RNA sequence: AACGGUAUGUCGCGCAGCUACGCCGUCUGGGAUAAUGGCUGAAAGCCUCUUAAGCCAGAAGCCCAUCUAGAAAGUGAUGCACUACGAAUAAUGGUAACCCAAUGUAGAAGACAUUGUGUGAAC
RNA sequence: GGCUUGUGGCUGCUAAGAGAUCAAAUCAACGCAGCUUUUUGAUUCUUCGAUGUCGGCUCUUCCUAUCCUAGUGAUGUACAAGUUGCUAAGGGUCGGAUUGUUCACCCGUAUUAGGGAUCGUGAGCUGGGUUUAGACCGUCGUGAGCCAGGUUUGUUUUAUCC
RNA sequence: GUGCCGAAAUGUACUAUCACUGAUACCAUAAAGGGAGUCCAUGUAU
């Protein structure tokens, strides 16, 4: 079960990522939905949502298609585009993935990996604009965006609290394996280190 | 203030400015500057008159402009109502 | 009456301007193309005109 | 255009879908916003629809045609007993929504509480619930948990439930201790109490903490929610008609007297494509017995109830009680009242839950002078000439 | 005669119930935009709302606030019952329900609501 | 219904001048380039072991090429009333006389736009018109008979299936 | 044809592009006419 990171990402590379190693057979969650970042500008990632909002069922609108605002059902979405999911394996393998805005209680022990190439850095020149999931959702109605970042002020508080003793655990252990050295020998910390 | 004929009426402590009577309409309107940013008058040896200063020229001349916009006429021609409160100097405020 | 010294503060915004004639939009009095983007930026300005 | 006619919409269309209501009160949807500081100070308040009278006040508007005028005015008139507290809720802020952090309870709880955990009440012999009168769970349990909604939870909300009060069985003559004592019914029949939960919008939650545990096992009058000239929304499920045709649920015009297989129908459902019925169309079905607000109904004065004084008004020096003579499909109201202005949703015998209005009016009828001369308690069955039993006697003294 | 039948009797008045031709409510502030108007300011030692970065003002429109429905969004609170920093990216058995019996706060049937030793029903 | 857009409707580019003076406030020739499927043509792909054909009545939703309401710019914009450009389709857009009418045209009012959905809508209605068999008039034909020439009387079925 | 649905390089090397926009023959439409947007650029003068 992989957690990931998904501050600094692109929400396409991301779901094209994430959507091919659902179909490998891997359960993979992914956490802070809301700091995903799409190209343009805030107008223009606006108007690209307000054409969706558009498209409803006629007869009546409860059989259209449903108009989710918050971070992590847009997200769901963009990934279940790309998964053949009316199939039953299309279908397990998207019951498999998980999305959070604010990484929760559950997650915050796992290590938390980062797929480089879906990075806006790399994909994205500079000096072009882009617009965060959060930032476009609470324009778009979401009502909890303020919500979570109440609980990321705590949470890193917290976080804090543990690499403060993290820092005092290893430099010890490096005085620890400072005197280690010398009862093994000159030449045998040369093998450890380099390699002969 | 340009004016003719009706009279503008203004009032204000520190940071904050109110209208009434521009050309001849009873409804205040009301300027909120940022902080550190000083709206003052004195009638005595201004007369008619609106002070701005402060540090920052983005937030000053941001309200300057603020000001302007809310005294624009509509369906009037503004060639012959020209009426408003419209900006004459722009000086420091202790030049050493 | 009105000022003598006080209308070319009000005349400076008001009446000497220039005007697109596509657009009908303001612009300061040396200007030669016009801003917004319908109509192309079009480049044909006159001054604004003086009725009484 | 291609309509061939202009004219409106028949029907709102923000009120869908029109069915049944199973609330038996009216639910609160979303109470308003704490101005924070200042007091708790409860918002939401259960009382009976009792009846119906008009009055006659007297106006002052400046500026209008009715200064210093008579104005005679409609007026429902909600009984409402003095209600129990009994829990007290918290509710975390999560991503999801709401969420709360568990209900204290009280000491001991009433067994009108006890009934609505119950549909059969009458066969049960053991009607164990609520069973925390144990001494070891119940004390430890409260300040721990009452700890945790100090921590934790932000909005705090109260639960409380009707007085439906006790009495002596039939012949039995009453203040008496060997007595059996037993629960008498509401003016409806019922004595399973309304639970309901109250928004307190007292700032700094720790604040509310204080409040709401002090109000706590006490019982709740009307006079300390809310205030003679205060603008009041009441919410309510309205007055059931069963099925009804598409000519009075919609109102629309019935088709010529010409027409095969009858005139009252919408002709055309609709155009051949789309293919389908659209949300939109009038159709049959229910009507009546829907859930609603509605807004700035003004309360005229407040109640309470041997002197019953409380019918007249400052002029006149004749005391008259409420009630018509006669007392229709109620009862008499031997309690607090609400005289509001107008209509209100709902039978006779419903319970209706009002509420502080979510934001300020700044009309100047809002901020109205009342001053009421003169009250109607002429009976409704169906004329009535005699406001009083005691003009009867004057004016027919011998009868037979 | 009284009190009735029949002509689905005719006329007069008529509670209750429904109903309009009657009566009450329709309060109220945000956010981001469309046109457009401004501020600072280069490109272009001048000048320009940006045709560049950045900032402000901005529609009965769109999204919120309000109001209607609502967990096969198969949820939750309460009663009973059986393995790890963070930030940037021109950076650090016994209960219970239902049947049944009324009643109406309601109803095509189902359902919903209330009571079932109590003035509940009938008188 | 489809393709096509001559014709109908709507809009650009250019200016030769009207506009007192002054091409571009507002009109706009002679020309040239487009858009539209709300007019009518052209065609014969689908339907002749049958998609019920005109208008009105009743109800819904959609488009904007906006008349009004919201907000804005121009002016031969002093005021008022106007002419005109841009964003906007949430709301509003009507009572009657004659006519089968669509359309038109008058009287009257709260100032006043036009369209689509099988020329929306017949197991929803109506049947005035169109288009049978009765009958009359007029022109044409030796005659039987004919006539986007006129007039009058003329049957509108079924849901209980998904 | 090679981001994912979808089998196969988000391949290597080299130039352009900000726009409610663009995206692979037949093909499923767009013209005349404009633009100190940006890149490349011809001839002259200072």
């Amino acid at each position: 079960p992989i957690v990931i990171d998904a501050k600094g990402h692109i929400q396409g590379r991301l779901a094209a990522a994430v959507a091919k190693q659902l179909l490998k057979g891997r359960k993979v969650v992914v956490v802070r939905c809301e700091e995903i970042e799409l190209n343009g500008q805030h107008k223009f990632t606006v108007h690209t949502y307000e054409r969706f909002l558009n498209k409803t069922t006629n007869s009546n609108p409860r059989d259209g298609p449903f108009h989710q605002r918050a971070p992590h059902e847009i997200f769901a979405r963009a990934v279940r585009g790309m998964i053949p999911y009316k199939t039953h394996r299309g279908a397990d393998a998207f019951a498999n993935l998980q999305c959070y805005e604010g990484i929760p209680a559950k997650y915050v022990s796992y290590k938390r990996l980062v797929i480089p190439h879906a990075l806006r850095c790399v994909s994205i020149h500079t000096d072009r604009p882009t617009t965060k999931l959060g930032r476009l959702s609470t324009t778009m109605g979401w009502k909890y965006g303020n919500v979570v970042a109440q609980l990321e002020e705590q949470r890193k508080a917290e976080s804090a609290k543990y690499f403060e003793a993290k820092k005092a655990a290893q430099d010890k252990r490096a005085a620890a394996i400072e005197k280690v050295n010398k009862q093994l020998g000159a030449q045998a910390v040369k093998f450890l280190e380099t390699f002969q | 203030f340009v004016y003719s004929h009706i009279k503008h009426t203004c009032s204000e402590d520190g940071r904050t400015f109110d209208f009434n009577g521009f050309m001849g309409h009873k409804e205040h309107k009301i300027v909120t500057a940022p902080e550190g940013v000083r709206i003052w008058s004195n009638e005595s040896v201004a007369k008619d008159e609106i002070n701005i200063e402060g540090a920052n020229l983005e937030d000053v001349s941001l309200v300057c402009g603020q000001i302007h916009q809310l005294t624009k006429i509509k369906d009037k021609d503004l060639r012959k109502f020209l009426d408003g409160i419209y900006v004459q100097h722009i000086e420091h405020l202790k030049e050493e | 009456a009105y000022e003598p010294s006080l209308r070319i503060l009000a005349e400076k915004t008001n009446v000497k301007r220039s005007v697109c004639r596509k657009c009908y939009a303001r612009l300061s009095e040396r200007a030669q193309q016009c801003r917004h983007k319908q109509c192309g930026h079009c480049k044909s300005i006159r001054p604004k005109k003086a009725g009484k | 255009s291609h309509r061939k006619f202009n004219a409106p919409r028949r029907g709102s269309l923000g009120f869908l879908p029109r069915g049944r209501s199973h609330a038996v009160r009216g639910r609160v949807r979303s109470w308003p916003k704490d101005d924070a500081s200042q007091k708790p100070h409860l918002c939401a308040f259960i009382g009976y629809k009792a009846g119906m009278t008009h009055v006659l006040r007297d106006v002052v508007r400046p500026n209008s045609r009715l200064h210093k005028k008579e104005a005679c005015e409609p007026v429902t008139i909600l009984e409402t007993p003095p209600m129990f507290v009994v829990g007290i809720i918290g509710y975390k802020p999560t991503v999801e929504g709401l969420k709360p952090v568990t209900t204290v309870w009280a000491s001991y709880v009433n067994e009108e509480v006890k009934r609505n955990y119950y549909k059969n009440w009458y066969q049960s012999k053991a009607r164990k619930a609520f069973s925390c009168l144990s001494n070891g769970k119940a004390a430890e349990k409260r300040e721990k948990q009452l700890e945790e909604l100090q921590k934790e939870a932000t909005v705090i909300r109260v639960i409380a439930h009707t007085q439906s009060a006790k009495t002596t069985t039939r012949g039995v003559d009453a203040n008496e201790q060997g007595a059996k004592k037993v629960l008498k019914g509401n003016h409806l029949g019922q004595k399973k109490a309304h639970m309901i939960e109250i928004q307190i919008n007292g700032g700094d939650v720790a604040a509310k903490l204080n409040y709401a545990k002090s109000i706590l096992e006490k019982e709740i009058k009307v006079a300390d929610v809310f205030t003679e000239g205060e603008q009041i929304d009441t919410i309510g499920v309205g007055k059931g008609f069963g099925w009804e045709g598409v000519i009075h649920r919609y109102g629309t015009k019935r088709l010529q007297k010409k027409t095969h297989r009858g005139r009252r129908k919408v002709a055309c459902i609709g155009p051949w494509n789309p293919a389908r019925v659209l949300w939109s169309v009038a159709r049959y079905g229910q009507r009546g017995c829907h859930h609603r607000t509605e807004m700035n109904k003004r309360i005229y004065r407040i109640g309470a109830a041997k002197i019953n004084e409380g019918g007249s008004t400052s002029f006149d020096l004749t005391k008259k009680s409420i009630n018509p003579m006669g007392g229709p499909h109620y009862g008499l109201v031997k309690d607090d009242f609400l005289m509001i202005k107008g209509s209100v949703v709902g039978t006779v015998k419903r319970a209706i839950t009002l509420r502080k209005t979510i934001n300020i009016n700044t009309r100047r009828i809002a901020t109205e002078e009342i001053n009421l001369k003169w009250i109607d308690t002429a009976s409704k069955f169906g004329h009535g000439r005699f406001q009083t039993k005691e003009e009867r006697s004057k004016f027919l003294g011998k009868l037979k």
